[PDB]
RNA sequence: AGUAUGGGAGAGGAUGGUAGAAUUCCAGGUGUAGCGGUGAAAUGCGUAGAGAUCUGGAGGAAUACCGAUGGCGAAGGCAGCCAUCUGGCCUAAUACUGACGCUGAGGUACGAAAGCAUGGGGAGCAAACAGGAUUAGAUACCCUGGUAGUCCAUGCCGUAAACGAUGUCUACUAGCCGUUGGGGCCUUUGAGGCUUUAGUGGCGCAGCUAACGCGAUAAGUAGACCGCCUGGGGAGUACGGUC
C-alpha cells in the first residue's frame, strides 16, 4: 500500500540468534525475518548461514514495499553480522551507511554471576 | 587549561567522544588531569557531546 | 563509526572498512566485559599481571 | 570575601528578558556587597545535545565576588527561576577580568 | 576557622619577647584557640573520624607542652593556665 | 623535637545538590510468528499480539573513556561534576623555643564482608526455596524463577590469607635503569640536560640465609622498647570469668 524509497535495517545479533528487521525512517516496521523462522532450529540459529538466509528473506520481503537504498545499523556481538550485511547487498540494495550502535553502560547495573562450567 | 578552549579540547577527543589516553599523545600527567576535568565540565555545559 | 559510502565503493569493501572501524573502536571488548560480573580482587590481579607484562615488553624493546 | 565564576543557560524564547535578569542579579549583588569583575554574553548558541527538547540557548558568563549569603540567595533565585535551564558555579582564586576566549 | 589577624592577636598577647613564636605559652594558646574553634565543627559533623584524629593530636601536643612548662617553671605554668582557663 | 610567615599536589573525611549512558516496569505507534536458553535440551514467555523497532513517563543503584608497576589515608579503605565545613603531607629561607625525645604492660579510639535492632526503600543481582535438565544416585556444578540481603537514617557486633604471611624509632654500608610531588643549576627561547629532596618500582657487589631468596623500601652492620614461640594431635576446645 504505502511506497517508501529509503529505509533502515536493524540487525540484532547475539550468541544464540540473529534477527533482521526492515523499517522505514521514524521507526515503523515493514518486514522482519529470523533464523528460527527459516528452520535452523536449536543450536543452528547462530551459524552465519542462517543469518544470510534470513537477511535474504527480509530483503526480498522489503522489495515488495519497493525501496532501494537502506541504512544499516548493527547492534550486538555474535557471528553473522557481516554475513547479514553482505546478503543485504547481494539482494541488490544500495547501502548508504553502516554503523555500530551496541549500548554501553557508564558503570550501571550489576551483571549476572560468572558460570562455572 | 580551561573549559572554554573548545578547539584544544577537541584536539584530545576521539570521534566517539572519548578521552584519548596520555600514552597516545605523550601528555604529562598533571596536564592530563586538568584536561580530563575541563572535558567533563564542557560535557556538562553541553559545549561538546557526551557520546558521538 | 557511521561508515558512509562513496559512489564507487563496493559492498564488500564497505563491510571490511566497517569491520576495521569497529575493531578500532573496540566496542565488542566492552560488551564482552559487561557480560559477567568480575570480582574486584580478580580485576586487581588482572591489572597487576597486565602491568608486569607491559613493563617486561618495554624492557625487552629497549634492550 | 570569595571569587566565583558563573555560567547560565537561558531559554531563547526568554532571551528578550535577559537584560532584566542580569540587571536585577547584579543590582542585588552590588547593594549587598562586592563587585562584578566580568559580564559576558556569548549569544544564542546551539547545543551539542538537547535539554528538555531544546536545541539552542543563550549563554551568560559572570565573574563576581561576594559573600555566603549572596551565594545562597543566588542559588535560590537560579533554582526557582524557569528561564534558567542550567547553571555552573566555580570557586576561583584571584580576580579574572580579561576578555575570555570564545566570547568574541 | 581562624585567620592571620586572629593568630597574630594571640601571638602578640602571649609573646614572651620580640618575634617570639616558639615559646610554650604561645604554642599552648594557639592550640587552645584551635581546639575551641573545632568544637563547632564536630557538633554538626559527629561522624567525621578522620578529622577527630587531628584534633586528638592537638590535644596531646598541648598536654606535653604544659607538662614541660610545669617542669621548667611553676609560676609561669600557673599564670598561663589561669589566663587560658584550663582546668589542669 | 616543635612554632610563625609564602607556595604546591592529592579517588583524605562529613553534609547537600546535580548531570549522562544503561537494565527493569508502564502507556502508546509500526508490525507478525516465534522468542529465550544450552554441550544438546527442557522448564518459561507469545496469536486477549511476544520478541524487534520508535516516542513518552516512573523508580532504584552504580559512575565507561581519562586510568597508570599512578595518587591520598595509621590501618580498614577512598573514583562522575559543583558548593559548604574540615584533617594530614610536601617545599624555600629566615626568625623563635631550647632536649620539650623514643617505646609503651594495663587502658582507650578506629576497624572489610557477613550478621543483629528500630524505621524507610527496593531497579539489577541473589543465600534459602520451587521447577527443568545431567547422573547409577545429584541433595551440586548448567537453565528458568525467586525471599532475606545488598541501598538509606540511628545503634550494636569487633572478626578476615585484617598479608609485605616482614612491630615501632635511629645511624651507617658499591653501583645501574624507571616513575610521582617539589627546590636549584645549565643551556638558549623552549624544549631539553645535570643535580638535591620526600614517595613508589625493576636488577645487582659485599654481607646474610637450610635453601628459596633479601639486598639504602635489608631478611646487611649496630642501639632503645614492646609482643610472641618451645614436637604433632586433643585444642583456640572444656570449666571459671568479662563483654
Amino acid at each position: 500500500t504505502r511506497t517508501v524509497s529509503e529505509g533502515v535495517a536493524h540487525i540484532h545479533a547475539s550468541f544464540n540468534n540473529t534477527i533482521v528487521t526492515i523499517t522505514d525512517r521514524q521507526g515503523n516496521a515493514l518486514a522482519w525475518a529470523t533464523s528460527g523462522g527459516q528452520g535452523f532450529r536449536g543450536s543452528r540459529k547462530s551459524t552465519p548461514f542462517a543469518a544470510q538466509v534470513a537477511a535474504e528473506v527480509a530483503g526480498k520481503a522489503a522489495l515488495d514495499y519497493g525501496l532501494k537504498n537502506l541504512d544499516v545499523l548493527v547492534k550486538g556481538p555474535g557471528p553473522g553480522r557481516e554475513s547479514a550485511v553482505r546478503a543485504l547487498g547481494a539482494v541488490g540494495y544500495k547501502i548508504n551507511s553502516i554503523t555500530d550502535v551496541t549500548p554501553i553502560p557508564h558503570n550501571g547495573c550489576r551483571p549476572p554471576k560468572k558460570r562455572r562450567v | 587549561i580551561d573549559y572554554k578552549d573548545i578547539d584544544t579540547l577537541k584536539q584530545y577527543i576521539t570521534e566517539n567522544g572519548k578521552i584519548v589516553p596520555s600514552r597516545i599523545t605523550g601528555t604529562k600527567a598533571r596536564y592530563q588531569r586538568q584536561l580530563a576535568l575541563a572535558i567533563k565540565q564542557a560535557r556538562y555545559l553541553s559545549l561538546i557531546p557526551y557520546t558521538d | 563509526p557511521q561508515v558512509k559510502l562513496k559512489e564507487g565503493e563496493p559492498v564488500d569493501v564497505a563491510i571490511r572498512r566497517f569491520k576495521r572501524s569497529c575493531e578500532k573502536a573496540g566496542v565488542l571488548a566492552d560488551v564482552r566485559k559487561r557480560e559477567f560480573y568480575e570480582k574486584p580482587t580478580q580485576e586487581r590481579k588482572r591489572k597487576k599481571a597486565a602491568a608486569v607484562k607491559r613493563y617486561q615488553k618495554k624492557l625487552a624493546r629497549e634492550s | 570575601m570569595r571569587h566565583y565564576e558563573i555560567v547560565l543557560l537561558v531559554h531563547p524564547d526568554q532571551s528578550d528578558q535577559v537584560v532584566g535578569m542580569v540587571e536585577r542579579y547584579i543590582s542585588q549583588i552590588k547593594e549587598a556587597d562586592g563587585q562584578i569583575h566580568r559580564l559576558e554574553d556569548w549569544g544564542r548558541r546551539q547545543l551539542a545535545y538537547p535539554i528538555n527538547k531544546i536545541h539552542k540557548a543563550h549563554y551568560i558568563l559572570m565573574n563576581v565576588e561576594c559573600g555566603q549569603s549572596t551565594l545562597d540567595e543566588l542559588e535560590e533565585l537560579f533554582r526557582y527561576n524557569d528561564a534558567i535551564i542550567r547553571n555552573l558555579i566555580i570557586r576561583r582564586e584571584h580576580a579574572i577580568t580579561e576578555e575570555s576566549l570564545l566570547a568574541k | 576557622a581562624l585567620t592571620n589577624a586572629d593568630r597574630a592577636e594571640i601571638i602578640a598577647k602571649f609573646a614572651r619577647a620580640e618575634n617570639d613564636t616558639g615559646s610554650p605559652e604561645v604554642q599552648v594558646a594557639l592550640l587552645t584557640a584551635q581546639i575551641n574553634d573545632l568544637q563547632g565543627h564536630f557538633k554538626a559533623h559527629k561522624h567525621d573520624h578522620h578529622s577527630r584524629r587531628g584534633l586528638i593530636r592537638m590535644v596531646n601536643q598541648r598536654r606535653k607542652l604544659l607538662d614541660y612548662l610545669n617542669g621548667k617553671d611553676h609560676e609561669r605554668y600557673t599564670a598561663l593556665i589561669g589566663a587560658l582557663g584550663l582546668r589542669r
